[PDB]
RNA sequence: AACGCAGUUUUAUCCGGUAAAGCGAAUGAUUAGAGGUCUUGGGGCCGAAACGAUCUCAACCUAUUCUCAAACUUUAAAUGGGUAAGAAGCCCGGCUCGCUGGCGUGGAGCCGGGCGUGGAAUGCGAGUGCCUAGUGGGCCACUUUUGGUAAGCAGAACUG
RNA sequence: AUAGACAGCAGGACGGUGGCCAUGGAAGUCGGAAUCCGCUAAGGAGUGUGUAACAACUCACCUGCCGAAUCAACUAGCCCU
RNA sequence: AGCAGAAGGGCAAAAGCUCGCUUGAUCUUGAUUUUCAGUACGAAUACAGACCGUGAAAGCGGGGCCUCACGAUCCUUCUG
RNA sequence: GUCUACGGCCAUACCACCCUGAACGCGCCCGAUCUCGUCUGAUCUCGGAAGCUAAGCAGGGUCGGGCCUGGUUAGUACUUGGAUGGGAGACCGCCUGGGAAUACCGGGUGCUGUAGGCUU
């Protein structure tokens, strides 16, 4: 089976991604990174909550899967099966190796792929949930449960941005009225006041 | 143990800069090199002939021989605990004039010229360079405006 | 009204007979194309080896030639006469050229010969306006400006104007 | 919408333009490097090359050497200067090329005071000639032909200008293989055929050929020759007189410079304030356009 | 009444592709939604004799979006490596050459004269030859760093 | 929160309506979505116990007595597990 | 894309392709670079002296676009 | 003001689409006897001068793409040297010096050498 996660907690090796030099990597435990209502329009889910790592460590693909399931399950219970959208912001790209010791020694010890981990930085966001403002308490509580599936310390931070966009919530509505933020599915498109005037014409037509 | 290959590790060293590939601009060949001047060795991958070895790239030497397409350069090479004056032949595509020598040669002319005017005028012109001296005293006018008060900002968790 | 240098003309007419094999048929096909134009044609080889077509690489499988000027004009008229001066709207490329095929070469007013046989051939017409050769000259090679370019519509109209042809949808 | 735009933003980001004169299709830098670059152990000794550029309506012959700031022209002769020396028409024919090459050779040696010392071949035979230096005298000027993007097939007019300079007294390395008298079949060079091309006889035979069969095409092909009252019979002596005129006074007299008040023919660059205002006007007109329409 | 030098700075100039960064920049990897929709396929419906109409899902394109690279990269540090900071210099006149050459041209060499503000800081006296023993199992620490779950483990860099 | 809180001692906690779908049963309280209105001091489309469903208790909400601060979440020092 | 091959670098009127002509893959003495002890071999760089190829010419070429593709004493064998 | 020939730097010069272009030029353009080369006088070579700036080319335009440059990012990331600093560690803070890169926001859109020409 798997070694305990304590054996691969620290970013001890250079990144070792699945590439043409690293063949036979088993598929990561986590495959679905986005769940809930991914289609919900930018304006439907303004409130955003992030789980932020406070250590420079490795999070295994299995750990990412368990937290995703744990957060999803609770959010369905508290807000509904379509009252939010969860995105896992870490993709396990670092391949960890195992030198199988089956009853020779350390001769030729370079191991074989065992799994994948996501090298996380202090302050890198681990997972994000966007929902309505009235569900802030649940998003903290849901993210609180998912914290117990990870090693190390994590912090829950309610973002001042609007939804999953990179624009402040307190000014998001103003930019949309002034056509500097066109709703484009999940996110928005920023309209730079540059480029051919035809594009400005269509927007204001 | 690494290989003894003559071009090992020169993947980036002898590569051309981004969007600088293709024909070698011809002012490179129009430069004049004479015995005694100081040249910077910089191998260029476009011309594979007359390449300098990687240990001489980034080194500066003195021209001692001139041929149809190449120059003989004396370059100092540190071999373990000794420095040897190595005589290497490289095509002129891989060299250029050291601007440091050109700047100094200009200053020698300027010093020699300035000395002649110091004799026909008494005045003593300073020739030797001086390290940056401590700043001399001065006044600082507030101009009515009171200096702005700076305070450290409160911590904000930006995630 | 219109500049005389914007007049459409026949840049060249390209005639191609893809026999599909080397030997008696290609040699005879060359004679068909040679006596239709008066120009000795050239043999095109196969770039690949296709088992289905029975062709190997570097094997001469086609015969083609290029004709220009009045000789190309009059050969083109024979081709449209066989086609009854009508072509489908899709026969015109977006670069202002068009082409058509002839099933039997003796339809072009060429006497049949038993020691030669009957052949089909492909006709491609390349249009152009004065000044198109700047893209072909060695010195000061230039690319034609957007307005000079012959659009599909202006090739179709030229066909209707010159040979009073018919465009079928 | 099916094809990936090859001319997309990343395409322009990574695009490295070629040299400007390569983009213009004017210079072959592969040949330029081998032409103008001097051996480094010759230091500042110049490497002179003869630039011959046959144009639609003119022939340009130049002597130049390479410098970092640019090429330096020490002598330039033009085919449109030949009306001074007698030749009124056919300024881009092999005969005009020989005259332009001869004019440049004498103009340069005259500027270097070498003309009296080196005369070349005063009387043209079309044969192989090579000027050799005289002991006790300055050495013969040596330059190399720069054909540029021209195809150097036999009978190319750049070799006509080369023959003129060689007979003018300039030492240019060459072989008779590319002169019109050379026979690729027998690998033999006929001097007499060359001389006929030099004297313009092939054009003379052409004009006689038209007058015999088609007078109408004769006027169409040689209208300006008819205007200048030059006939196939007088073509040789016209060039014989031209060569005498060139060898007599090859010095170039620059056109009297006439001052003229400054006049602007092309539009200047628009100012940013104008460009900003133009966009502002366009937007305002757009809003009014919808206002009136609605 | 200084010959020269330096495990150091400064000034000038060149070298580099690590750290970081980047992926709406190439190469490779990778999540999501949106709009187009030419063509390409499927589902399905009208039509149903025939095309044909119409909708969907994909593929495909376009603009965005999540996340990454020891053996990717437009960018790009810190520390670092080379060289120069004069008398073997400069300035003027002359001569030699079989090299070079349109040209006493170019280059080099040689000879004579003139010029000390010894042309950054700091420190220090240097140069040079001969003969030569022992050693050629190493180990540790900071920081960098490879393999390994790890090791008072195995293997490197740097200085001590 | 002196227009009276918090604690404690006591009363109300209503009508549409058993809101919609679903379910054999689902009447606030198995499940999924809606989570609105006369009526006041307040009473919900219910925080729990409870029924096969009910009923019943109870909670928020609000009032009587009372007369100054109090409540919730989080964070990090020492200590403890 | 291709440039024989592994990869990296380089290359667009070319170093790729096609064609033409050729034998600079030839003869000879030194210097230098790489590994380095700064020895050898191998490989490479720049010259010089012959004799040639090619091209109109400048010029390029004494093997392969560059980084690997190889071998002392003794003996044998061949050539002058 | 500008062109031609030969250029140096090699996009501030490239790319798309457009408007304008006096003069001279450069062109397109006409033709194949000669030279020369092609399946094809399209290309190449040659001999010309009826027509045209349609194109090339040149100048200008475009809330244009790119490129160049500046700001922001940010004294942030990273980093030289130091501590018997913190922390179980992961890592972090400080002292001493150095100091980036996107996104985003402005500005610019060839300069110039030699020779010859044109613009009362
Ligand atoms: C290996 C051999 C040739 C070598 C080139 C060579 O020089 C050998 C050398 O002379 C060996 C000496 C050198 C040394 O200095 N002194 C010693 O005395 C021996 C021969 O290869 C064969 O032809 C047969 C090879 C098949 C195997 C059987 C025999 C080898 C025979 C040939 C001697
Ligand atoms: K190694
Ligand atoms: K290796
Ligand atoms: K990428
Ligand atoms: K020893
Ligand atoms: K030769
Ligand atoms: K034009
Ligand atoms: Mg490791
Ligand atoms: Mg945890
Ligand atoms: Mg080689
Ligand atoms: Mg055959
Ligand atoms: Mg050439
Ligand atoms: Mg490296
Ligand atoms: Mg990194
Ligand atoms: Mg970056
Ligand atoms: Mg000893
Ligand atoms: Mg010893
Ligand atoms: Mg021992
Ligand atoms: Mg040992
Ligand atoms: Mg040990
Ligand atoms: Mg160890
Ligand atoms: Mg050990
Ligand atoms: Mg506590
Ligand atoms: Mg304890
Ligand atoms: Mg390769
Ligand atoms: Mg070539
Ligand atoms: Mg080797
Ligand atoms: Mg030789
Ligand atoms: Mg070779
Ligand atoms: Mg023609
Ligand atoms: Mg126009
Ligand atoms: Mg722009
Ligand atoms: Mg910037």
């Amino acid at each position: 089976g798997r070694r305990p996660a304590r054996c691969y907690r620290y970013c001890k090796n250079k990144p070792y991604p699945k590439s043409r030099f690293c063949r036979g990597v088993p598929d990561a435990k986590i495959r679905i990174f986005d769940l809930g209502r991914k289609k919900a329009k930018v304006d439907e889910f303004p409130l955003c909550g992030h789980m932020v790592s406070d250590e420079y460590e490795q999070l295994s693909s299995e750990a990412l899967e368990a937290a995703r399931i744990c957060a999803n399950k609770y959010m369905v219970k508290s807000c509904g099966k379509d009252g939010f959208h969860i995105r896992v912001r870490l993709h396990p790209f670092h391949v960890i190796r195992i030198n199988k010791m089956l009853s020779t020694g350390m001769r030729g010890a370079f191991g074989k792929p065992q799994g994948t981990v996501a090298r996380v930085h202090i302050g890198q966001v681990i997972m994000s949930i966007r929902t309505k403002l009235q569900n802030k308490e649940h998003v903290i509580e849901a993210l609180r449960r998912a914290k117990f599936k990870f090693p190390g310390r994590q912090k829950i931070h309610i973002s001042k941005k609007w939804g999953f966009t990179k624009f402040n919530a307190d000014e998001f509505e103003d930019m949309v009225a002034e056509k500097r933020l066109i709703p484009d599915g999940c996110g928005v498109k920023y309209i730079p006041s540059r480029g051919p005037l035809d594009k400005w014409r269509a927007l204001h037509s | 143990t690494n290989t003894k290959g003559k071009r090992r590790g020169t993947r980036y060293m002898f590569s051309r800069p981004f969007r600088k590939h293709g024909v070698v601009p011809l002012a490179t060949y129009m430069r004049i090199y004479k015995k005694g001047d100081i040249v910077d060795i910089k191998g260029m991958g476009t011309v594979q002939k007359g390449m300098p070895h990687k240990c001489y790239h980034g080194k500066t030497g003195r021209v001692y021989n001139v041929t149809q397409h190449a120059v003989g350069i004396v370059v100092n090479k540190q071999v373990k605990g000794k420095i040897l004056a190595k005589r290497i032949n490289v095509r002129i595509e891989h060299i250029k004039h050291s601007k440091s020598r050109d700047s100094f040669l200009k200053r020698v002319k300027e010093n020699d010229q300035k000395k002649k005017e110091a004799k026909e005028k008494g005045t003593w012109v300073q020739l030797k360079r001086q390290p940056a001296p401590p700043r001399e005293a001065h006044f600082v006018r507030t101009n009515g405006k009171e200096p702005e008060l700076l305070e450290p900002i409160p911590y904000e968790f930006m995630a | 009204k219109e500049n005389p240098m914007r007049e459409l003309r026949i840049r060249k007419l390209c005639l191609n007979i893809c026999v599909g094999e080397s030997g008696d048929r290609l040699t005879r096909a060359a004679k068909v194309l040679e006596q239709l134009t008066g120009q000795t044609p050239v043999f095109s080889k196969a770039r690949y080896t296709v088992r289905s077509f029975g062709i190997r690489r570097n094997e001469k499988i086609a015969v083609h030639c290029t004709v220009r000027g009045a000789k190309a004009e009059e050969i083109l008229e024979k081709g449209l006469k066989v086609r009854e001066y009508e072509l489908r709207k899709n026969n015109f490329s977006d670069t202002g050229n068009f082409g058509f095929g002839i099933q039997e070469h003796i339809d072009l007013g060429i006497k049949y010969d038993p020691s030669i046989g009957i052949y089909g051939l492909d006709f491609y017409v390349v249009l152009g306006r004065p000044g198109f050769s700047i893209a072909d000259k060695k010195r000061r090679t230039g690319c034609i400006g957007a307005k000079h370019r012959i659009s599909k519509e202006e090739a179709m109209r030229w066909f209707q104007q010159k040979y009073d042809g018919i465009i079928l949808p | 919408g099916f094809v990936k735009v090859v001319k997309n933003k990343a395409y322009f980001k990574r695009y490295q333009v070629k040299f400007r004169r390569r983009r213009e299709g004017k210079t072959d830098y592969y040949a330029r490097k081998r032409l103008v670059i001097q051996d480094k152990n010759k230091y500042n000794t110049p490497k002179y090359r003869m630039i011959v550029r046959v144009t639609n309506r003119d022939i340009i012959c130049q002597i130049a050497y390479a410098r970092i700031e640019g090429d330096m022209i020490v002598c330039a002769a033009y085919a449109h200067e030949l009306p001074k020396y007698g030749v009124k028409v056919g300024l881009t024919n092999y005969a005009a090329a020989y005259c332009t090459g001869l004019l440049l050779a004498r103009r340069l040696l005259n500027r270097f005071g070498m003309d009296k010392i080196y005369e070349g071949q005063v009387e043209v035979t079309g044969d192989e000639y090579n000027v050799e230096s005289i002991d006790g005298q300055p050495g013969a000027f040596t330059c190399y032909l720069d054909a540029g993007l021209a195809r150097t097939t036999t009978g190319n007019k750049v070799f006509g200008a080369l023959k003129g300079a060689v007979d003018g007294g300039l030492s240019i390395p060459h072989s008779t293989k590319r002169f019109p008298g050379y026979d690729s079949e027998s690998k033999e060079f006929n001097a007499e055929v060359h001389r006929k091309h030099i004297m313009g006889q092939n054009v003379a035979d052409y004009m006689r050929y038209l007058m015999e069969e088609d007078e109408d095409a004769y006027k169409k092909q040689f209208s300006q020759y008819i205007k200048n009252s030059v006939t196939p019979d007088m073509m040789e002596e016209m060039y014989k007189k031209a060569h005498a005129a060139i060898r007599e006074n090859p010095v170039y007299e620059k056109k009297p410079k006439k001052e003229v008040k400054k006049k602007r023919w092309n539009r200047p660059k628009m100012s940013l304030a104008q460009k900003k205002d133009r966009v502002a006007q366009k937007k305002a007109s757009f809003l009014r356009a919808q206002e009136r329409a609605a």
